[PDB]
């Protein structure tokens, strides 16, 4: 026979491995593909969908459908903050079980930049403006909107516009982050604070709701595949 | 303000290929090399061909409503004596008969149907790498179907209770047959036992309509859920 | 203006970018003749009207099982047994400028929802098909003990979308929201999605509607409604015989 | 008996090829990894073995680690397993450049974290020297055969 | 099968080989080069490099 | 003669021979808009001047831990979270001709040093970033067995280069030997050396200055000063947010 060597890795099966193997069904007529609505090529597009935060893990909150909502009121301004969360999108727990944390959570590596909506639920008659902030790790995290001011901010006038859309910027010292929370790759803070206040006329609800969303940006990427933490199996 | 960055970075490993290009255990089926009249020992197992006995290929595909892909199947074959006061054995040789619906099924493990005449069957030498096999996509319709809200029989007025019953979620269109393993050898002095796992890797993969990730333990193969049905976890609204 | 047949109706999202259509010829299964009843059948009907409370978790329907007492079209759809059907999902629900809320309306491919029992896949098709009146969403979920006579039917959390997924990530299914300070109405087109060109309608509902309060109703001082206006499109029909008369209660 | 066992992944648990590495500052390699595997009875009076097979799962970070030598984790569909059939030639892998900085940093002349003022001594102390730019996961190993009687 | 003949060295591993071995993280999309001061291709760059010698090396 | 903004300088290296450049638009991994104080901060600072003695065992500074406190530069490295800079360091130490001695100064990119105690890694933050007053390398190691209060502190040995090599090698760094019969200063131009475009000035010191006596100072009768000046370039700095205050003593 023609001289060969087996060199190391011979008979091993690597489950990543893509090797060919004999058919067991040979000659098989395949049924053809017909043209299915909703056809997707790349997980990215799913987490480039905005999917709803789960912002309020309060104890009476948490695993009900409460969880997904922030309640504004009409009292007089403050500069605290309404809401508060770091960009771990896998690993903080608000961000970790959207479908962005949960398509993260397959991967060890992430990049890019992340959308943050926000919607506001109250009456056609409440108005009032927003600060949304995003500050870069490094610092304290914003306790007051005179911090949050400082990094990167948007205003939201609820009057205006129903829904916010906040773009956090890929900034990192590293190419990518880990999809666990690790102080070296943190992305930093998330903050919303009342710019002026919410304001409602008479004989109307004094207390709404905001609904949060985020999802990847187009220059979104992910590595290193691995398995999920959010699935287990028992006995 | 943003400056100007030329992105190198590309999507290669979250295409749908790259996201399932991964054997997945499927299944372990235990078998017994041992005499025939000890009643206790499986001489043959046979195992309905399905993802839903393990949670993470499961969740994986469960993802996505509708697949289509061609399967490799490798086998891991590992086996070890039971007891140690009756002599030792030679290397075994296992027969893995792929048995499609309608086949005949063993009912014991040296009856005809070991004859494979028709159904393909890979007899694995144990110690060699573990034995593989590929097939096409062989679904009935145009597309797996992950999740069938339908039923396979819809009853008909005047039919009585019984009858017309069938279990939501269940169709045909995932009946893809059995595998059924046996060791080849005829028993040793002392029992041996193996177990053959089962790896399934999608190839040329593709996914249709998207659905969010099951979030709370799975509770059987359809949908239902019983326990862990909390899965956030608690934390204050302005903790960062 | 959305016109179809004889009904009319006067933000809108067409499911995964697909408009229905008819099946190509390269796609027909069934070599008979289809049947194409076309404005008959494929018109807006609409189905009972519900009330949004402050209490309410959601709503759910399945199509075409919401339509299956349609006049003509479900007259079509019990005399054949192969169906096909896209969809206009109509849901209309207005308030004041001084009311507020949100719902979240999805249409589902496939929607499967969880049962009531520690028996799999137990529902039994009378609960699974509830028709027009469709079925509603709980708050946590309540296992039936009822060995003698078990209820047999689905027990769909709200938070859970009703099938063990979280409520907030059902956006990745083709949806609308209706935030009653901007809109009234949420308009769904929804193409025939199936592993198949076409299907059995009376054993598989192809397309879920659930509805679910995003934002709680609240108003100042209450209860509004909440109408489904729903048009099966490019209606399709393959081997007529005699009628189905399916079980019911 | 350690049913399972979980290594770091890492070159500073031996020293020649650390000193080899560390005669640089940084570093960009592919890898190889070739696994030996040998073993051995440990008493002479409780039978004999079938042939092994071990299973070696790559956990990169953030995955499950194995709690048990046969709990799901083991599975392995995403994670990347090598199973190796004992007496085969020893297994062999490869993997790219995985950092995610663009290169390999052998030293790191910093923190992971910065404690700020106001902060109490627990909070923002990190390792000198210990960031997660070397962070490559683990290597979870078993022995897939139920055990014999030895 | 193709007709093959095993030779001596078949099944070793010789820690100087060079030889193939199957990727396990296939599609990985690598964080590319930046052009780092100071890159090194020979040893002998090293060895080039005048350091100071240790001399006097009495027991003080 | 070498100006950078306001300041100006009246035997030089450029390390791995690379002038500090600017971040190109191919290795940009942040996406903002970069801050370039340019002279307000590219300008020379002068540190605290050190004392070289018979008795000297060597000095060290890291960069930019060396610069936090200075001025403009220091106000935008808290600033911001991510800052790359270049370095030109000017060692100047003049004697008379009657003097005699030498100084080794090195440049040395990711000058780990070596702890005090036998806990690995151990060095505290405060310590580790002494700021301009830098610090001294020893003669010999002495182990800290406070165990109730670590000193937590470097142990950097001047033979082993406070890190476990021969100081004899350590001229494979970028270096310049100010010889007192010959010179009196010493210049390195410092490119930015990092495995990223970009990090964080405050976690991680880019470089690190040692400065050891090679030959020791002697006068026939004996003091004198060394006074580093430090002049930040190419500075680029990255997500700004509120002022970072690291945690002192
Ligand atoms: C030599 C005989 C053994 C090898 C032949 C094995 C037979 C495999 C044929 C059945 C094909 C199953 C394909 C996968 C089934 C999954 O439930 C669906 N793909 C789910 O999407
Ligand atoms: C089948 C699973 C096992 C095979 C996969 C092994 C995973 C290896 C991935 C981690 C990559 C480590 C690369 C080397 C790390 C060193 O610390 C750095 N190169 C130091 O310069």
């Amino acid at each position: 026979g023609l001289p060969v060597l087996n060199t190391p890795g011979s008979n091993q099966y690597l489950t990543a491995d893509n090797y060919q193997s004999p058919c067991a069904i040979p000659e098989f007529d395949v049924t053809p593909p017909i043209d299915i609505p909703g056809e997707v090529r790349n997980m990215m597009e799913l987490a480039e969908i905005d999917t709803m935060i789960p912002l309020n893990l309060t104890n009476q909150r948490k695993n009900t459908m409460d969880m997904y909502r922030v309640e504004l009121n009409d009292a007089a301004h403050s500069d605290t903050p309404i809401l508060c969360f770091s960009l771990s999108p896998a690993s903080d727990p608000r961000l970790a079980h959207t479908m962005l944390g949960e398509i993260l959570n397959y991967y060890t590596h992430w990049a890019g930049s992340l959308k943050f909506t926000f919607l506001f639920c109250g009456s056609m008659m409440a108005t009032g403006k927003l600060l949304v902030s995003y500050a870069p790790p490094g610092a304290e995290a914003p306790k007051s909107r005179k911090e949050a001011m400082l990094g990167t901010h948007v205003i939201w006038d609820i009057g205006l516009q129903s829904s916010c859309t906040m773009v956090v910027p890929w900034i990192s010292n590293t190419t990518y982050r880990l999809t666990i929370n690790d102080s070296f790759t943190e992305g930093g803070y998330i903050s919303m604070f009342y710019q002026t206040r919410v304001v409602v006329p008479l004989s109307t609800p004094r207390k709404m709701d905001i609904l949060g969303f985020v999802s990847a940006c187009n220059d979104f990427s992910v590595r290193l595949l691995r398995d999920t933490t959010h699935i287990s199996q028992e006995a | 303000q943003t400056r100007h960055v030329i992105q190198k970075r590309t999507r290669s490993e979250s295409t749908v290929e790259s996201f399932f290009a991964r054997g997945a255990c499927v299944a372990i089926i235990e078998v017994d090399n041992d005499a025939p009249t000890k009643r206790a020992s499986k001489l043959f197992s046979v195992w309905k061909i399905t993802y839903k006995d393990t949670v993470q290929l499961r969740r994986k595909l469960e993802f996505f409503t509708y697949s289509r892909f061609d399967m490799e199947l490798t086998f891991v074959v590992t086996s070890n004596y039971t007891d140690a006061n009756n002599g030792h054995a030679l290397n075994q040789v296992y027969q893995i008969m792929f048995i499609p619906p309608g086949a005949p099924i063993p009912g014991k493990w040296n009856d005809y149907t070991w004859q494979t005449s028709s159904n393909p069957s890979v007899f694995y030498t144990y110690g060699a790498p573990p034995a593989r096999i590929s097939v096409p996509y062989v679904g009935i319709a145009n597309a797996y179907s992950h999740f069938y809200d339908g039923f396979a029989k819809v009853p008909l007025a005047g039919q009585a209770s019984t009858e017309g019953d069938s279990l939501y979620g269940a169709a045909s269109l995932n009946d893809f047959g059995s595998l059924a393993v046996r060791v080849v050898n005829d028993h040793n002095p002392t029992k041996l036992t193996s177990k053959i796992r089962v790896y399934m890797k999608p190839k040329h993969v593709r996914v249709w309509c998207p659905r969010p990730p099951r979030a709370v333990p799975y509770y059987g193969p359809g949908v239902d859920y019983k326990d862990g049905l909390a899965p956030l976890p608690e934390k204050g609204l302005t903790t960062y | 203006q959305l016109t179809l047949g004889n009904s009319t109706i006067t933000n809108s999202v067409v499911a995964y970018g697909r408009w229905p259509e008819y099946i190509k010829d390269s796609e027909a299964n069934p070599v008979d003749q289809p049947t194409e009843p076309d404005v008959a059948a494929c018109r807006f009907y609409t189905l009972d009207t519900v009330t949004w409370r402050k209490e309410s978790r959601g709503w759910w329907w399945k199509l075409p099982d919401a339509l299956k007492d349609m006049g003509l079209f479900g007259q079509n759809m019990f005399y054949h047994y192969l169906g096909r059907a896209g969809y206009t999902v109509h849901v209309q629900c207005n308030a004041s400028k001084f009311h507020q809320g949100a719902l979240g309306v999805f249409a589902v491919p496939e929607m499967c929802l969880a049962g009531d029992s520690t028996t799999h896949m137990f529902t039994k098709y009378e609960n699974a098909n509830p028709g027009e009146k469709g079925g509603e969403f709980k708050g946590s979920f309540t296992l039936d003990t009822n060995a003698t006579n078990p209820a047999r039917n689905f027990c769909p959390v709200d938070y859970l979308f009703g099938s063990g997924v979280l409520a907030g990530n059902a956006f990745v299914y083709p949806h609308q929201i209706i935030n009653l300070r901007t809109n009234n109405c949420a308009t769904l087109v929804l193409p025939y999605v199936n592993s198949l060109s076409i299907d059995s309608m009376t054993k598989h509902n192809n397309w879920g509607i659930a509805i679910l309060p995003l934002a709680p109703l609240d108003f100042a001082t209450t209860e509004i409604p909440i109408t489904l206006t729903i048009a099966p499109m490019c209606c399709e029909f393959n081997g007529l015989r005699n009628i189905t008369v399916p079980r019911t209660q």
